[PDB]
Order: structure tokens, then C-alpha cells, then sequence
């Protein structure tokens, strides 16, 4: 999704960075189930 | 000889007249004022402020 620091972004500028936290973090320090098949 | 002093009655109408002015707004925003259009997200949020 897109929120927080992605959102900003999209609206005022028109772009938005799929892993922008990371991004932001970086540059300013700051189960599953079984099922049959044919293996 | 002289005269008696005169008296006259009077009346006097009115007129109509009206004031207007439009006051459009469009379809793209209107499904967002109402929230039929409205999504659940984080960015429909911001365009129906």
C-alpha cells in the first residue's frame, strides 16, 4: 500500500517508490498448508 | 370668488424583479461527496477533503 511517507509523495509530487521506507530509513539515519500434487 | 382647498389620493405599484446564479459542480466529485464512489484506502481519503 501506500501511506505515510508514500502518500505525500503521490499527491503532491505523482510518484511513489515501491520500498520508500527503506529508502528513508537508509539516507537519514532516523505458516502455510499442504495440499496434493505431482512432484 | 375664491376656492375650497384641494385634496387628491394616489397610489403607486411595485415590480418584480428576481437574482440567480449557478453554482455547478461536476459527477467526478459528487460520487466522492456522497462516498458511493468513495474507496477504502489512504489516497481517496485526500481527494474527498
Amino acid at each position: 500500500v501506500i501511506a505515510n511517507t508514500n502518500l505525500v509523495t503521490a499527491l503532491v509530487m505523482g510518484k511513489a517508490v515501491s520500498n520508500m521506507d527503506d529508502v528513508a530509513r537508509y539516507l537519514l539515519g532516523g505458516g502455510s498448508a499442504r495440499v496434493r500434487a505431482d512432484l | 370668488p375664491a376656492d375650497q382647498p384641494v385634496h387628491n389620493y394616489m397610489i403607486k405599484r411595485l415590480d418584480r424583479r428576481s437574482l440567480n446564479a449557478a453554482f455547478s459542480i461536476a459527477v467526478e466529485a459528487l460520487g466522492l461527496i456522497s462516498g458511493e464512489n468513495l474507496d477504502g484506502t489512504h489516497i481517496s481519503s485526500a481527494m474527498r477533503l
